[PDB]
């Protein structure tokens, strides 16, 4: 067994990791004291969920996380609220003023007083794993904190761990429910900085999660706290494979193996299906055909676009649930005529499929029902370029005027940095464009 | 349509199904970009200290 | 990034400032004596952004109150909410400044300020982690103007990389006590836009107006218009006093207002609109709400928006209501005008929810835009400066204390090119 | 009140759906780099559908479904009929056809040349990308194109009389966001003035019947009808004076399957059902009749002229059809094709 240490980063970073690590100990049956009745084996052991967990001498089991906000507020939260003694106050790290909404300020200014402490910890919590296999690190891409001080770990860790696999949770940035006006800044700067160190990012757009919040949860104004369980569902469908028994995706290597050919392109997309409100009065079980048809329905998409004018590079199907073979392959059937799937002629076309009998967990108190089957398809699909394009394009309308890039500057930052990061985005682009459209 | 590597285990299955066949910087490096932006800001600082002394 | 450090200068500064301190401390559940007597504890979780705790846990306010005379600081300990403040926060001088900026900047506050800087910092050094100052004051009179963008500019010294704010109040004739007010105003403008974050441009005129037109007061007097002003700070500090999900400060808020470091002014505006006699008991509905914080009749800075475009906008309401329904009423406030709002500063309109409305009001909206319009304030002044200006009239009250007429041509040429720049951006692409 | 952009300064349709659209006191028209509009009127080329629907509190649609090229691009459109199973190989209405780049299917299309050639009958193809080239050698061809489409010439096509010429028929077609099927009942019949002549391939005037190519190299253009168009009811007249049937029997049934079933084979594909955005589309279609009263497909335009006479009361049917259904205001004249 291989463990995976986990690094939250920013408010969205720390609050979408307490969502996760909540929707964990749910399913692991780990109780919010760190006690695991179903852990007969105390004080250790060589199981899958000690991927995730590592176990004390009083049998107590305690995530392998590290949450980092330049600001004290919501860890503070962390600090007292219901999962108090899970974590190890070392583990919980905050400073006193946080990053203004500005990269510059996130990665230069204050990331430098704060970086050496953030990777001192992340090393005492590498020193309890007999073979490390590497980082998952959710950030959003709009936040000073979120993206600047993100990017500089992801460097520092590149070269304190050359040979770790290190995957993104990112948070791409909607107006809906976004706070400053520079997000598209902040998002093309880190993602430059952190292209060349990333193995495997999972952008999260939140105008999805909160139109399907609004759709299918029946949320009027959605919260953060209803985004966070929604993408936490995501992210547990998305990483189960590491805390359970199973073949498929079974270490962060096999990630990058199965959804990443070119290494530039590592942005699958996650679709994420059925989502069904805890308040839906009577409810009519969907089937695996109904689920794995709404993979391909972009209204269930984590990030609005549309695969039908792009082309496929890989596609994993994840089932939690009551599915068998035979029904997924009569589903693939079915849907390979009715849809419009092209892959690239370098890339058979076909599916890696992934099924966990355990259908999912839901937070007592959730606004999502409990399901007899659900999925989760990730697919590399050049589709997704189109929201690299919004994002440039809002970059491009605010830069042409030099809007905010005095706050920038303040800090230390060189105007060079835009104009190289824009154009390693236009590479990205371009790179898109080259392996997917005609 | 052809299933490939088929694995069962308890806590559930696993396959593939193919349908088709086909046709880093240093630390001394950042640590000089860090210091970099740093001497930049100290000069500001410096400019801003000297046209209030004025 | 928790506590602000207060700062009232002059006349007017103390006279808006210790109304603001009344509608605050009301607002948080402190009496006069400095007692919270308050039911929610969403009234205590922020108090310390403006209030130290002190011996008795009793509620003191960080403020720092500042004359060249005497007189309204013996009226503002006298009055209602005197007994708040501490004592040795009182720093006056006796000689008074005379409608006089020089006397203000140069001559008499200069023996003063450095007594305030002490105080100042004898505040700060009580402080967990200052955000920023704050300073209420007159750009027309002399120690509000004048001893106030002195105080700004050594405040900036001695803590650079600290936020510097204020409620600045631009003079009308209309609303006038003496002649030389424009220059007094283009003398402050100049040291604004030199070493100012975030200026809230209150112009006398657009409260005189408001009280006339609007509130149907037939003669308003210097109450009836901070009485505005109070409930306009009130509203736009909101988001600092209360618990909120945006956890905003005030780096934060010029980061996101401020695109370039000079247009830094904005205009404030309140909704609904109420006087102290009048206590209307209309609830309003979200839609009138937006439709009234967009009014300019509802703006204090007497700027008409549709003769610009908006950089920037920050809506605060309060109260119980809709999220839904403000979202909604806000995005149909962006599309159905957007020629008024930049299209090369994407989604520039961004709001906050606080849930608890102000005394009087259940619904109450408050607005704080960065609009190039705001170039007519200045070029209003600009033109009454000149117009005297071009026969050196007045001058030798200034020359008295050692002002150079050089000092002059380069404070007006600086805020002539403060409108040439708004309005380069108010035509750019 | 609704709001609209307009990307494309050079459009006939959509300058007449502008001003109808001002006229009605119920839009107003934006700058083209403003995002916050209900109405895009798009450019024809690297249209941004990535941008579209991305506006909270807008409902936005534009007048060009995204994918549709594949449709209305020579070469794509002979690839997706001879490749989409619903347009069976032995499609009856498409003229066989092979596509050509410059030095593939080179290979194919010699191999059906000879095995022609050894029953002898009329081989004679045209080369199509006004840069046009019809020949009965394919070495001519082959040295005119050195991206191109060879295509059977239909060498016996249906002539009008008096003046023994020949035509072809545009038909508009309006797509809306539901994806039903409007055929305008105005279609056009654009003909030759000059007589076809079976052997004198290189007068370009009798064979290519292409209104720019007719006000220019024709010796009298306008003299049997005017501006050389012929309209259905003139059509249809003479069908009945002259060969005793109906254009509605010998030709629309077939032009209404035709359009019919190339939209519903790209459906799938395009279809904007479940989008955040929205896609409505006017088409062109391009067919030929030949001697035997059989319709056959030329091509499809995606950006069309109409005609001078029709534009008011198409583009009304537009703004009714394909807009006021969306974003509602305050005997038809198409033909719905049913799937
Ligand atoms: N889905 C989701 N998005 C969030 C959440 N919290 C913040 N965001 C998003 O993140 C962006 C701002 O990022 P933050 O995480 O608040 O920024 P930060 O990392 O705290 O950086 P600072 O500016 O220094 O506080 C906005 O676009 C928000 O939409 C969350 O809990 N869930
Ligand atoms: N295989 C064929 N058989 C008979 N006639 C043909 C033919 N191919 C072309 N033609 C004639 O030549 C003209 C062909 O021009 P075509 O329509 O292919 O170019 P075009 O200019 O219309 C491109 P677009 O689709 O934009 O209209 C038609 O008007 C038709 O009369
Ligand atoms: N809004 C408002 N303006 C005032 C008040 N008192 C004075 N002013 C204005 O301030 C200017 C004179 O400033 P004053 O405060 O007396 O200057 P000082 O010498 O700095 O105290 C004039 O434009 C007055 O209109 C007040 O209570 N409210
Ligand atoms: C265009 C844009 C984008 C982002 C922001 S925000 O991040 O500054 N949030 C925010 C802050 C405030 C205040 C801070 C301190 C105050 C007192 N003094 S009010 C008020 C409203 C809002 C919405 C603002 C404007
Ligand atoms: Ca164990
Ligand atoms: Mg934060
Ligand atoms: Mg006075
Ligand atoms: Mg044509």
């Amino acid at each position: 067994m291989r463990e995976c240490i986990s690094i939250h980063v920013g408010q969205a970073g720390v609050q979408i990791g307490n969502a996760c690590w909540e929707l964990y100990c749910l399913e692991h049956g780990i109780q919010p004291d760190g006690q695991m009745p179903s852990d007969k084996t105390i004080g250790g052991g060589d199981d899958s969920f000690n991927t995730f967990f590592s176990e004390t001498g009083a049998g107590k089991h305690v995530p392998r996380a590290v949450f980092v906000d330049l600001e004290p507020t919501v860890i503070d939260e962390v600090r007292t609220g219901t999962y108090r003694q899970l974590f190890h106050p070392e583990q919980l790290i905050t400073g006193k003023e946080d990053a203004a909404n500005n990269y510059a300020r996130g990665h230069y200014t204050i990331g430098k007083e704060i970086i050496d402490l953030v990777l001192d910890r992340i090393r005492k919590l590498a020193d309890q794993c007999t073979g490390l296999q590497g980082f998952l690190v959710f950030h959003s891409f709009g936040g000073g904190t979120g993206s600047g001080f993100t990017s500089l770990l992801m460097e520092r860790l590149s070269v304190d761990y050359g040979k770790k696999s290190k995957l993104e949770f990112s948070i791409y940035p909607a107006p809906q429910v976004s706070t400053a006006v520079v997000e598209p800044y902040n998002s093309i700067l880190t993602t430059h900085t952190t292209l060349e160190h990333s193995d495997c990012a999972f952008m999260v757009d939140n105008e999805a999660i909160y139109d399907i919040c609004r759709r299918n949860l029946d949320i009027e104004r959605p919260t953060y706290t209803n985004l966070n369980r929604l993408i936490s569902q995501i992210v547990s469908s998305i990483t189960a494979s590491l805390r359970f028994d199973g073949a498929l995706n079974v270490d962060l290597t096999e990630f990058q193996t199965n959804l990443v050919p070119y290494p530039r392109i590592h942005f699958p997309l996650a679709t994420y299906a059925p989502v069904i409100s805890a308040e839906k009065a009577y409810h009519e079980q969907l089937s695996v055909a109904e689920i794995t048809n709404a993979c391909f329905e972009p209204a269930n998409q984590m990030v609005k676009c549309d695969p039908r004018h792009g082309k496929y590079m890989a596609c994993c199907l994840l089932y939690r649930g009551d599915v068998v073979p035979k029904d997924v392959n009569a589903a693939i059937a079915t849907i390979k005529t009715k849809r419009s799937i092209q892959f690239v002629d370098w890339c058979p076309t076909g599916f890696k499929v992934g099924i966990n009998y355990q259908p999912p967990t839901v937070v007592p108190g959730g606004d999502l029902a409990k399901v007899q089957r659900a999925v989760c398809m990730l697919s590399n699909t050049t589709a997704i370029a189109e929201a690299w394009a919004r994002l440039d394009h809002k970059f491009d309308l605010m830069y042409a005027k030099r809007a905010f890039v005095h706050w920038y500057v303040g800090e230390g930052m060189e105007e060079g940095e835009f104009s190289e990061a824009r154009e390693d985005m236009a590479a990205l682009e371009k790179d898109y464009e080259e392996v997917g459209v005609d | 349509m052809e299933v490939i590597e088929l694995n069962k285990c308890t806590s559930g299955q696993s396959f593939e199904v193919i349908l088709k066949p086909p046709s880093d910087p240093s630390l001394e490096e950042i640590q000089k970009k860090l210091e970099a932006a740093e001497e930049r800001r100290k000069y500001q600082e410096a400019e801003l200290l000297k046209h209030l002394a004025e | 990034m928790r506590e602000i450090v207060h700062i009232q200068a002059g006349q007017c500064g103390n006279q808006i400032g210790a109304k603001f301190w009344e509608v605050i401390s009301d607002e948080h559940g402190i009496d006069p004596t400095g007692s919270y007597h308050g039911d929610s504890d969403l009234q205590l979780e922020r108090i310390n952004v403006y209030y130290n705790e002190a011996t008795g846990n009793k509620y003191v306010p960080r403020a720092i109150l500042v004359d060249l005379e005497p007189g309204t600081m013996d009226s503002v300990r006298s009055g209602p909410f005197g007994q708040i403040f501490r004592p040795d926060n009182f720093v006056f001088g006796q000689s008074g400044a005379g409608n006089n900026w020089a006397k203000g900047h140069y001559t008499e506050g200069a023996e003063l300020v450095d007594s305030v800087l002490d105080v100042v910092r004898k505040e700060s050094e009580s402080c967990d982690c200052l955000q920023g100052f704050q300073l209420t004051h007159s750009l027309g009179g002399g120690t509000g103007s004048g001893m106030g963008t002195l105080l700004i500019s050594k405040i900036r010294e001695e803590y650079p990389d600290r936020i510097m704010n204020t409620f600045s109040v631009m003079p009308s004739p209309k609303v006038s006590d003496t002649v030389v007010e424009p220059y007094n105003a283009t003398l402050s403008v100049h040291q604004l836009v030199e070493n100012t974050d975030e200026t809230y441009c209150i112009d006398n005129e657009a409260l005189y107006d408001i009280c006339f037109r609007t509130l149907k007061l037939t003669t308003p007097t210097y109450g009836d218009l901070n009485h505005l002003v109070s409930a306009t700070m009130s509203g736009v500090t909101t988001c600092l006093r209360f618990p909120g999900q945006l956890n905003a400060d005030l780096r934060k808020l010029a980061v996101n207002m401020v695109p370039f470091p000079r247009l830094h002014f904005f205009m404030p505006g309140f909704a609904p609109l109420t006087s102290r006699g009048s206590q209307q008991y209309r609830a309003l509905t979200v839609p009138e709400l937006t439709q009234q914080m967009f009014d300019s009749k509802n703006m204090m800075a007497a700027c008409d928006p549709r003769h610009g475009r908006y950089l920037t906008v920050a809506a605060i309401f309060r109260g119980r209501m809709s999220m839904k329904e403000v979202d909604e009423q806000m995005l149909n406030v962006q599309n159905k005008n957007s020629s008024y709002f930049v299209e090369w500063i994407p989604n520039n309109v961004k709001t906050a929810v606080c849930d608890i409305p102000p005394r009087g009001l259940k619904m109450s909206a408050t607005f704080i835009g960065n609009s190039t319009a705001i170039q007519e304030l200045f070029k209003r002044i600009s033109e009454q400066f000149t117009a005297m200006f071009r026969r050196k009239a007045f001058l030798h009250w200034y020359t008295g204390e050692g002002m150079d007429e050089m000092e002059f041509t380069e404070a007006e040429s600086n805020m002539n090119d403060l409108v040439s720049e708004y309005q380069q951006y108010q035509d750019a692409t | 009140m609704y709001t609209f952009v307009v990307r494309d300064e050079n459009s006939s349709v959509y300058a007449e759906v502008s001003r109808l659209l001002l006229a009605t006191g119920q839009w107003k028209r934006l700058r083209k780099d403003n995002p916050r509009f209900n109405l895009m009127l798009g450019e024809r080329n690297r249209l941004p559908f990535g941008r579209l629907g991305h506006e909270p509190g807008l409902v936005q649609l534009v007048n060009y479904y995204r994918g549709a090229d594949k449709l209305c691009r020579k070469a794509s459109l002979v690839k997706l009929i001879k490749t989409s199973p619903e347009l069976s190989e032995s499609c009856t209405w498409f003229p066989e056809s092979y596509v050509i780049y410059p030095t593939d299917e080179r290979e194919v299309f010699l191999a059906a040349y000879n095995r022609r050639r050894e029953g002898r009958e009329g081989n004679v193809w045209i080369a199509k990308s006004e840069g046009i080239l019809i020949s009965s050698e394919a070495s001519e061809l082959l040295d005119f194109i050195d991206v191109h489409v060879i295509q059977k010439y239909l060498e016996k096509p249906l002539l009008l009389e008096p003046g023994h010429r020949k035509f072809d028929i545009r038909s508009w077609v309006l797509v809306d966001h539901l994806y039903n099927i409007y055929l305008y009942r105005e279609g056009v019949l654009r003909t030759s003035s000059e007589p076809y002549n079976s052997a004198n391939f290189q007068d370009k005037t009798c064979h290519l019947t292409n209104h720019c190519i007719q006000k220019e190299y024709s010796k009298n253009y306008g003299r049997y009808e005017e501006g050389n168009e012929m309209f259905f009811e003139e059509f249809n007249q003479y069908l009945m004076d002259a060969l005793n049937t109906t254009l509605e029997n010998s030709i629309l049934l077939q032009i209404k399957h035709i359009i019919r079933s190339c939209l519903m084979c790209i459906e799938p594909a395009i279809s904007t059902k479940h989008l955040h955005y929205q896609s409505f589309q006017l088409f062109g279609f391009d067919f030929m009749v030949d001697e035997e009263l059989k319709v056959w497909l030329i091509e499809v335009n995606g950006a069309p002229a109409c005609a001078q006479k029709l534009y008011a009361e198409l583009c009304q049917g537009i703004v009714d059809v394909a807009i006021s259904s969306v974003f509602p205001l305050a005997t038809s004249i198409f033909i719905k094709l049913h799937h």
